[PDB]
């Protein structure tokens, strides 16, 4: 709870993470594994959660979120991180039909990976990072802020880690702002959690790239994808995190 | 605190939300059935009389030898294979031997768009084609593989227009292309005829493949317009007598691709078949 090791936490959690994010960018071919099913960068923010853990003291706070154990509130918040998946890519299939060109299911693409192979690997994608920038990094924040301003400090780190500039800038604008509305609903979805936040945080994340890969695929890319999706989360979140608000 | 009441009401929302999802991705998943509207042309001819009438007065009959490489003669059981109307109706591809290629549909945007995912050219006009092919009395179904096929690899470059001079001239349908040079010939049809945008394009060449091959309502269908059974062996629009056959198998495996399947069909019975028929409807529809 000391003010120095929450600013070095905040400060050795960020910056390893993004060292090993471009470390392990060569580290491709190490898996046994392609980028896509498993993206090896993904495990910059767990290996960077397990360092942190270590180097500092209060082992208690250090593994706060970490809550391995099923309760009621986390059940009912397990179907929580299924509605608002299944909400946004409604929202996405009607903008696609209406002023797009429709959407291609993954199945009728001619893959030559098992769809099975790929929800394996979404899964643990999902489960890695949110492993530390949930159950770790979130707590750690919440220790000293609210669940809000966590959330806009966890998400801030998150879309610098999820930052795309390979289809330029404005791509990488509208994806900033779907990362970052990717953090609030989580950040709710755990809030007042008694620590169980794992399963709350990875059904989620692997709900929501799984479900963007499997019926989205044909718009990798395209600027009015990415506007939609960006917008259609942030509709989401903004109405989420407004409903949490007026029952509190 | 941990609720049970509040999971209860979480799971409705879940069964519901997960209807709507499984509700808009039903159109790619199920088998979408159209009623057909098959029309019945009673024939004068024999089926007989008809193919003596292909084996001998024309008797330009193509077949691919096994080389694939040389083409010969026909013979007599391979001509009268070919043209046996009968056999092609329990068939699931050749049925569309009989798909009354002048009748507009009206298949749905989306299951069209989704067969263009990998032509972005042909993706950016499916309205004009679909517009095209209802304005102009074409199926939609054969106006998009027909403009498929006719902007393959050089000839898309013919879709996306030609530079001629200070104007850019556009052909979807590859029409007015020779196989001496297909986008010089082809762009210069297109200048003669003012497709100067896009649209042009399309909606000429579709009106020109109405007016040029479905201009006979006795030709509509691919058999119609190899066999002619109506007049046997004279206006036929082919000399490879699997020509009709290899034709339906592209228009059925597009039908295939997107999960529904064909309307308007017109079957010509020849006068052989013409007895036992109008008996057993009479039959199967009165009872006394
Ligand atoms: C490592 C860089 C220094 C930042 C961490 C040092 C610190 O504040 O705490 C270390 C101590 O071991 C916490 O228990």
């Amino acid at each position: 709870i000391s003010g120095f090791q929450w600013a070095m936490t905040i400060f050795v959690f960020f910056v390893i993470t993004m060292a090993l994010s471009i470390m392990l960018r060569d580290f491709q071919s190490i898996i046994g594994v392609k980028h896509f099913i498993f993206e090896v960068t993904d495990l910059a923010p767990l290996i960077a959660a397990i360092i942190c853990i270590l180097v500092f003291k209060y082992k208690k706070v250090q593994l706060a979120g970490l809550k391995f154990s099923i309760s009621l509130k986390v059940i009912e918040r397990l179907l929580l991180a299924l509605i608002l998946p299944l909400i946004i890519l409604i929202i996405g299939m009607y903008s696609f039909n209406t002023f797009a060109d429709s959407f291609i299911l993954l199945q009728s693409t001619g893959l030559s990976v098992p769809i099975t192979h790929i929800l394996i690997g979404h899964i643990l994608m999902a489960f890695v990072v949110e492993f530390g920038f949930r159950s770790y990094l979130q707590n750690i924040v919440e220790t000293k802020m609210n669940t809000f301003f966590a959330s806009i400090v966890v998400g801030l780190m998150y879309s610098v880690f999820s930052a795309n500039t390979t289809y330029g800038t404005e791509f990488a604008a509208y994806n900033f702002l779907y990362t970052f509305s990717f953090s609030m609903i989580l950040g709710e979805l755990i809030r007042a959690t008694k620590g169980r936040t794992i399963y709350i945080a990875t059904t989620f994340h692997a709900s929501m790239t799984f479900g963007l890969i499997f019926l989205f695929s044909e718009e990798i890319g395209d600027l009015f994808s990415i506007k939609v999706i960006a917008i259609s989360t942030a509709i989401v979140a903004v109405g989420y995190i407004g409903l949490s608000l007026i029952i509190r | 605190k941990g609720s049970i009441f509040g999971i209860i009401g979480l799971v409705v929302i879940f069964a519901v939300v997960s209807f709507l999802f499984f509700s808009m991705i039903s159109d790619q998943i199920f088998f979408k059935h159209v009623k057909s509207d098959i029309k019945i042309e009673k024939l004068n001819v024999t089926l007989n009389d008809a193919a003596k009438k292909q084996i001998n007065n024309y008797t330009s009959q193509q077949v691919s030898n096994k080389k694939n490489d040389a083409w010969r003669d026909a013979s007599a059981t391979e001509i009268k294979s070919a043209m046996d109307s009968g056999t092609f109706i329990d068939n699931e591809k050749q049925k569309y031997q009989f798909l009354d290629l002048s009748k507009y549909q009206g298949i749905d945007k989306n299951r069209i768009k989704r067969m263009l995912v990998d032509r972005p050219t042909l993706l950016k006009h499916t309205d004009d084609f679909l517009k095209a092919a209802k304005d102009k009395h074409v199926n939609e179904v054969y106006l998009i593989s027909h403009a498929l096929l006719e902007t393959g690899a050089v000839k898309s470059e013919l879709a996306n227009g030609v530079e001629i001079d200070g104007k850019k001239y556009y052909n979807f349908y590859g029409v007015g292309a020779l196989d001496k040079d297909p986008i010089k010939t082809g762009a210069e049809y297109a200048k003669k005829h003012g497709w100067d945008t896009p649209e042009k394009a399309i909606s000429g060449g579709a009106d020109f493949i109405h007016k040029h091959f479905l201009s006979s309502t006795d030709q509509n269908t691919l058999y119609s317009m190899r066999w002619n059974p109506k007049n046997p062996g004279e206006h036929q629009y082919a000399t490879d007598i699997k020509w009709a056959e290899s034709n339906a198998t592209i228009i059925a495996d597009f039908y295939k691709n997107m999960k529904t399947e064909g309307k308007y069909f017109k079957y010509f019975v020849y006068k052989d078949d013409s007895k036992h028929l109008n008996k057993k409807l009479a039959a199967a529809l009165e009872h006394h």
